[PDB]
RNA sequence: GGGCCCA
RNA sequence: GUGGGCCC
């Protein structure tokens, strides 16, 4: 029956065919096309080695990495069966190299046991090429922490922990140990101290090896590195190094063991720096978190609570008087201000527990960024200056101690262009980690979570805003594009966008879909490649080492910084900081990365049209067998996409006009691949129940940015009109976060802002869907008694000027 | 009368917050669990049951 | 110029930190290893004249603070003072499997090294 | 927030469920 | 400058 | 706290 093979036909999928009846290939194969319900050999090789009992899967959420995190257990069960085959594979590369046998390698010959036979199309002579082997079995290696072996003394499972000494930091020898243990024959480079990397492409390369080469070593090892220092006499101690688990060692090359007349900026370095605050206070430990902890600032643990919703009863009467909120009516009320107790903070901070490192399967990211280049060859960036940033929104926070005194306004106004740019210059040599504060939200909504928010220090983001804010703005107003950031719906712009996304999709139908728990499950590597990609425009203002040190200083600023949950010191394995300057754009990039993954492992485990076959074949022999940044296969694919699978994007909202044929063949996107992917690449299950698929372009999209869509008449021909959910405006008008509490001045703007939102219901068949609008009209006139008062403009907002 | 009494539960837990229940932890935990369950109402007999429970504690105090 | 204002504030901060920094242990362990650089995970771990254990329940405080003194990962500690997630004093006597449901089950347990 | 108590009072009086109203009567006696 | 909606 | 449309 079907055995899953990597064929070299050139790809990897199912094929109808002392040993094991299943192979490591069958294993990773069911790992990596998880079709829930159709998830067989996954479980087969789990239960085969007493990793989990099938009766435990009669429970819900067994295959949720977000509820029931016990699957950590089920999967870390098989860790040494992973490890053993990796080492087998290096010793096999040996026993080929000194055997004089040059043929390329594959796992179907490799047993679940790990071992090998069947040397059939091998040339006799070497360099036995793994690259498929690891380009296969790379990301699934943190999926168990398979190399937990090396953390024991004598790297044996049945032993105490190695007490590594509690002062060391380097371990580069050991990093190379795991490399040439596992990567002796790795025919491409290595730079576990990645300032030695070739370029940003090799940065992604080697720090994607510091991931695996940092699972095993303890928390005592990593983090900032501290030395004693002397200004104006007296001692201090400062993190004048940092050990990233991805970037390895880094030494601030600009140090001052002795100093005098320290500077403003130098205090901007040494104020929010960690150790000054850390070792200068007490200790702390809470059994609440699974997270490692370090410390306390103040010597009392703290708690904070919620003040639940307001109520707006005048309007409540004004509605229900006319028979709103009636029995049998689909005018119910749903959305409200929940309230939460003091355990909230730690009880979502815990959900960082679902984080886990990835091995971004490296050549595939490398080619995908070879793809995204031309999504942005239409766009342009580069370093810029303090005095040519388009900054807004400056009345805002600036960091942990910097909370205590002022606003970001001060720091944009105080730190001169001299100041902020000299900082920009220091930061591209060195590394200064800082503090993030996790807070909570007062969003009227429907479900009962809290969805924590993050805030970082202004030192980080001010550099970051000087850095990337030319590329964004090249896209913040590029209309007719793929993206829509800056592209409103209004004035029928949504309409022409729909016509644009269509523009000869062949067998066109619409699909849409959304991410559960991205801000916690975010594999940090993807954040790395994004902040790199977002800087390829600096090719006249950044050298390559400066690129590495940029990358590192941001990865310490916001990604793996130290978290202050209450008065409690921790560190963050990862997860986006939702207050970051580049959240939505980075996540957009994230979205296309997912998009192409769908394209590809659609097109990999899936062909007769030889346009398609040559396109996947030269995929295979672009990735599995080739390396180079090449524009031609790139643009072949790229226009193929833009013809046949044409798209628009906002940060998770992935709207897709696409071809049913190719989508029905295994070329292009369907939800199932994404579900599988984030189940094997982002640590989540994406249930199609929240996704949708409209098979009629005439009927507009079910979802986008909290909007559905319909089809009506406009000026002698029919058009698509978007329209909102009434329950949202109902709740938000009926429930306020202490806004109309202040005056009635502002709330005019409140209700009318809500009111324009849903004029398209006036165009829709149901009556009280319409009298949503008529209620609002009469309420608006009820207010104009005290004070668009009519529907005058509310129609002209879909007649483009 | 399911919408209306959900609104009732909400104002009830509001004024409950107004009088410092959070200071006595599990008291706040109970009331919060009650209301987070009350807004999920489908059968109203349970809603009335949970109402009278949430009432018992307002009534308990002076 | 609030630049100078926050500047004054943060210099007062970073100066007043030293009121508990010059321990003489700091030098006693910088002079242990080479080139004056080690992590920050373990710095106020081992300058430690204090330890605060925040537990959830009674099952934890039992298996954690067994007695009035214990050891914290191969190093000894003396139990001084305890409170119970809302800062009302408790005793080892009161903390038992009997009167578990009159606790704010979590406990802040400050113990001191010998 | 003074009107909050009053409007909840009228709210409950409108709810017109037997148990709630009997216990309001129980409460009017401070019982 | 204020604020609604959205990621 | 982030960037994005809207309006005042
Ligand atoms: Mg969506
Ligand atoms: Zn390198
Ligand atoms: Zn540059």
């Amino acid at each position: 029956v079907y055995r899953a093979f990597d064929i070299y036909v050139a790809g990897f999928a199912k094929f109808l065919k002392r040993l094991t009846k299943y192979t490591m290939a069958d294993l990773v194969y069911a790992l990596r096309h998880f079709d829930e319900g159709n998830c067989d050999t996954l479980k087969e090789i789990l239960v085969t080695y007493n990793c989990c009992d099938d009766d435990y899967f009669n429970k819900k959420d067994w295959y949720d990495f977000v509820e029931n995190p016990d699957i950590l257990r089920v999967y870390a069960n098989l860790g040494e069966r992973v490890r053993q085959a990796l080492l087998k594979t290096v010793q096999f590369c040996d026993a080929m190299r000194n055997a004089g046998i040059v043929g390329v390698l594959t796992l179907d010959n490799q047993d679940l046991n790990g071992n090998w036979y069947d040397f059939g199309d091998f040339i006799q002579t070497g360099v036995p090429v793994v690259d498929s082997y690891y380009s296969l079995l790379m990301p699934i290696l943190t999926l168990t922490r398979a190399l937990t072996a090396e953390s024991h003394v004598d790297t044996d499972l049945t032993k105490p922990y190695i007490k590594w000494d509690l002062l060391k930091y380097d371990f580069t020898e050991e990093r190379l140990k795991l490399f040439d243990r596992y990567f002796k024959y790795w025919d491409q480079t290595y730079h576990p101290n990645c300032v030695n990397c070739l370029d940003d492409r090799c940065i992604l390369h080697c720090a994607n090896f510091n991931v695996l080469f940092s699972t095993v070593f303890p928390p005592t090892s990593f983090g900032p590195l501290v030395r004693k220092i002397f200004v104006d006499g007296v001692p201090f101690v400062v993190s004048t190094g940092y050990h990233f688990r991805e970037l390895g060692v880094v030494h601030n090359q600009d140090v001052n063991l002795h100093s005098s007349r320290l500077s403003f900026k130098e205090l901007l370095v040494y104020a929010a720096d960690p150790a000054m605050h850390a070792a200068s206070g007490n200790l702390l430990l809470d059994k609440r978190t699974t997270c490692f902890s370090v410390a306390a600032l103040t010597n009392n643990v703290a708690f904070q609570t919620v003040k639940p919703g307001n109520f707006n009863k005048d309007f409540y009467d004004f509605a229900v008087s006319k028979g709103f909120f009636k029995e049998g009516s689909s005018v119910e009320l749903k959305h409200f201000f929940f309230a939460q107790d003091g355990n909230a903070a730690i009880s979502d901070y815990d959900y960082y527990r679902y984080n886990l490192p990835t091995m971004c399967d490296i050549r595939q990211l490398l080619f995908v960024v070879e793809v995204v280049d031309k999504y942005f060859d239409c766009y342009d960036g580069g370093c810029i200056n303090a005095n040519q940033v388009i900054v807004n929104n400056l009345d805002k926070s600036a960091g942990f101690p910097f909370n205590k005194w002022g606003k970001a306004r001060l720091y944009y106004d105080s730190m001169s262009y001299e100041d902020q740019d000299a900082l920009f210059a220091y930061t591209k040599r060195n590394v200064i980690p800082t503090i993030t504060q996790m807070n909570l939200k007062y969003a009227i909504s429907a479900k009962n979570r809290a969805r924590t928010v993050a805030g970082v220090s202004i030192c980080s983001t001010m550099t970051n805003r000087q850095f990337h804010q030319k590329l964004l703005k090249s896209i913040a107003a590029t209309r007719g594009a793929t993206v829509v950031i800056g592209t409103s719906k209004f004035y029928g712009g949504w309409h022409n966008m729909l016509k644009t996304v269509y523009s000869d999709v062949e067998n066109p139908h619409l699909m849409g879909w959304d991410y559960p728990k991205c801000d916690r499950a975010m594999p940090n590597m993807l954040r790395i490649m994004a902040s790199l990609v977002l800087a390829r425009k600096h090719t006249t203002c950044c050298s390559l080492s400066h690129r590495f040190y940029r990358l590192a200083n941001e990865c310490a600023q916001v990604l793996s910084e130290m978290v202050m949950c209450g008065g409690s010191l921790y560190v963050k394995p990862g997860g986006t900081s939702s207050g970051d300057a580049t959240t939505a754009y980075a996540n957009s990039v994230f979205n296309i990365c997912q998009a192409v993954t769908a394209n590809v492992n659609a097109l990999l485990s899936t062909i007769a049209d030889k346009y398609v076959r040559n396109l996947q074949h030269r995929l295979y022999e672009c990735l599995y067998r080739n390396r180079d940044v090449d524009t031609d296969f790139v643009n072949e694919f790229y226009a193929y996409l833009r013809k046949h699978f044409s798209m628009m994007i906002l940060s998770d909202d992935a709207v897709v006009c696409f071809n049913s044929t190719y989508a029905s063949q295994g070329l292009v996107a369907s939800i199932k691949n994404f579900k599988s992917v984030l189940y094997y690449q982002n640590n989540v299950f994406m249930s199609e129940a929240k996704c949708w698929t409209e098979t009629d372009l005439t009927k507009g999209p079910h979802e986008f940015c909290s909007q559905h869509t319909m089809l009506v008449k406009q000026g002698d021909d029919y058009v698509y009109l978007p329209y909102p959910d009434p329950s949202r405006i109902l709740g938000a008008g009926c429930f306020v976060d202490d806004i109309v509490k202040t005056d009635g001045t502002l709330m005019i703007e409140r209700f009318v802002s809500l009111a324009i939102d849903a004029y398209p219901l006036t165009k829709h068949p149901n009556q009280e869907y319409a009298d949503v609008f008529h209620l609002y009209l009469q309420y608006i006139r009820k207010l104009h008694d005290e004070l668009m008062l009519t529907n005058d403009n509310t129609s002209r907002y879909w007649e483009p000027e | 009368k399911m919408s209306d009494v959900k609104c009732t539960s909400v104002v009830l837990l509001s004024v409950l917050q107004q009088l410092r229940v959070e200071s006595s932890s599990k008291l706040w935990a109970q009331c919060v669990q009650l209301h987070n369950d009350i807004l999920l109402a489908k059968d109203t007999t349970e809603a009335f049951e949970k109402m009278v429970s949430l009432l018992s504690v307002l009534l308990s105090m002076q | 110029d609030k630049r100078a204002k926050v500047t004054s504030a943060m210099q007062t901060m970073l100066f007043t930190m030293l009121r508990k920094l010059d321990n003489d242990a700091l030098n006693n362990i910088i002079n242990n290893a080479r080139d004056g650089c080690v992590p920050l995970n373990i710095i106020p771990l081992t300058t430690a004249a204090k330890l605060m254990v925040v537990i959830p329940d009674y099952n934890t405080y039992k298996n954690t603070c067994d007695g009035t003194t214990f050891t914290y990962a191969s190093a000894l500690w003396e139990i001084q003072q305890v409170v119970d997630a809302d800062s009302k004093i408790v005793q080892l006597s009161e903390i038992s499997m009997d009167n578990s449901p009159n606790l704010a089950w979590p406990l802040i347990v400050t113990a001191l090294r010998a | 927030t003074s009107a909050m108590q009053t409007m909840l009072f009228t709210m409950l009086r409108k709810l017109d469920n037997d148990a709630l109203n009997n216990i309001i009567n129980n409460a009017r006696d401070g019982c």
